[PDB]
């Protein structure tokens, strides 16, 4: 997996769509490898004093989801030059088994010939509800 | 506000070394699948002489320094915004020094708005990585 | 700083330390260790493998018990071999409360030729041991 | 048993760095107060160029190259650990470069494996043995 063709890139073509799968062992994983313990991540009751339904991914483990997303059409870990995020939706991890799954999906919304830069505009849903708002990549291909 | 905190910088009084293993963890823990996350080899290809750090690895010593501030400033959060700006490409072995300011203050329909930004710097005072984090109260 | 060889006596005794547990340390610990394994983090596997409540890793009460020896040490650097034997399971129920591990250990030999000690530890949670067999060594000043 | 393992060595094909974060991580996570588990230059005061490792730190690495081998040869017939030994020939540091080698140490069911940790001088810092039932 080698670094994309600037050449081969338009506005407006689509990527690949790509399913991810979550589970609760996933998000205590991720409590203990990032640092952050917060309750609202594993243990459901603490879920309900705070009105939630049952315990949600952590932010940034679903931002860091993206990052993978966008380094597979990349091509290029080193290559990103931004990745930004809006939180607007939660995402509930059922311990029930199966848990959750997020769809991300993209745009290219822009490109620069000069500094051969491309702009992403990135989607991610859960059950159908957006959990991002402003979601954008950027990226110097070869 | 509780104390005005606007134009602080907070420079964090320790340096923070990209950790090979960690870096690993890390990457496995959000899914990402890319080779160069975690072979040598898949990175030289790139053009790299050690592994790419996850995207979102940074995440830790922005947090060091954060909650290094916290503690020393009284003000008493979810976040809902998050951003990233690669001047280099960071990677295992890297040795980072990281500077917290504070890039904005308001307090928008009832509580507040804070804008963090933290400056990553390497050993020879090149800029490598901005992360701006937006908190709430 | 590494304590002085000259200064430990056969049977003299560390001192006792408690150190409390609660879930959101075993949590952190599953993914400090990479361990994911359920019956440490959720009550409904615990229960199907007959167990009260979620439980503490064994490793994670054995590092726990590398700290304490290195604290009567003085130098974790100074410590030759740690070897436990794990014969109880340490429940850690999720009440805001938690468990609580006691430490204790004993001097049981000496060497002068290499200035080495060797003690024997022992640690409990509500009275009753966890480890069987369960000692340590080090090389001091 | 199944197919009799006694003495299989399985060699891990990678190398592993001793993480100075995550060690600090890790000491946490067991709870060491030692500030030379933390600190630098209280690992100075002991003689060490770099902070001490937590005593069992090497069990990420250990349980790397078990289950690579358990997941590569499945035999016998629920597994628990029911004892585990460290021998430090040299202190362990972060930063250390290390090289994992496991051998089936003995079995009886009961199997001890053992991992023999070297450098990249290849003078051995570290044995650990875990006991499994």
């Amino acid at each position: 997996m080698a670094l994309r063709e600037f050449s081969s890139v338009k506005v407006g073509d689509q990527l690949p769509e790509k399913t991810y799968p979550l589970t609760r062992q996933d998000l205590v994983n991720y409590a203990g490898v990032s640092g952050d313990l917060n309750p609202i991540h594993w243990d459901d009751e603490i879920a309900k004093v705070v009105g939630l339904d049952t315990a949600i991914a952590h932010g940034m483990l679903t931002m860091g989801i993206g990052g993978g997303y966008v380094t597979s059409w990349v091509g290029d870990p080193g290559a990103v030059t931004e990745y930004n995020v809006r939180f607007t939706a939660v995402v509930p991890v059922p311990n029930d088994g199966k848990g959750a799954e997020l769809v991300f999906n993209g745009r290219v919304k822009s490109v620069d010939p000069e500094s051969k830069s491309v702009t992403i505009a990135l989607t991610a849903t859960t059950g159908g509800k957006k959990i991002f708002g402003r979601a954008i990549a950027s990226a110097k291909l070869a | 506000l509780k104390t005005d905190i606007r134009g602080m910088i907070w420079r964090y009084p320790d340096y923070f070394i990209v950790g090979r293993e960690q870096c690993r963890e890390f990457a496995r823990a959000v899914k990402c699948d890319h080779p160069a996350f975690f072979s040598e080899e898949a990175a030289a290809d790139l053009g790299y002489d050690a592994l790419v750090a996850p995207l979102t690895f940074v995440t830790i010593l922005a947090k060091y320094v954060q909650l290094d501030f916290f503690r020393h400033v009284d003000v008493g959060i979810v976040q809902v915004d998050q951003r990233f700006v690669f001047h280099k490409p960071v990677l295992a072995g890297d040795k980072l020094w990281a500077r917290m300011d504070i890039h904005s203050v308001d307090e928008r329909f009832g509580a507040d708005i804070v804008v963090t930004r933290n400056l990553c710097t390497n050993d020879d005072g090149e800029l490598v990585m901005e992360a701006y984090t937006t908190l709430m109260g």
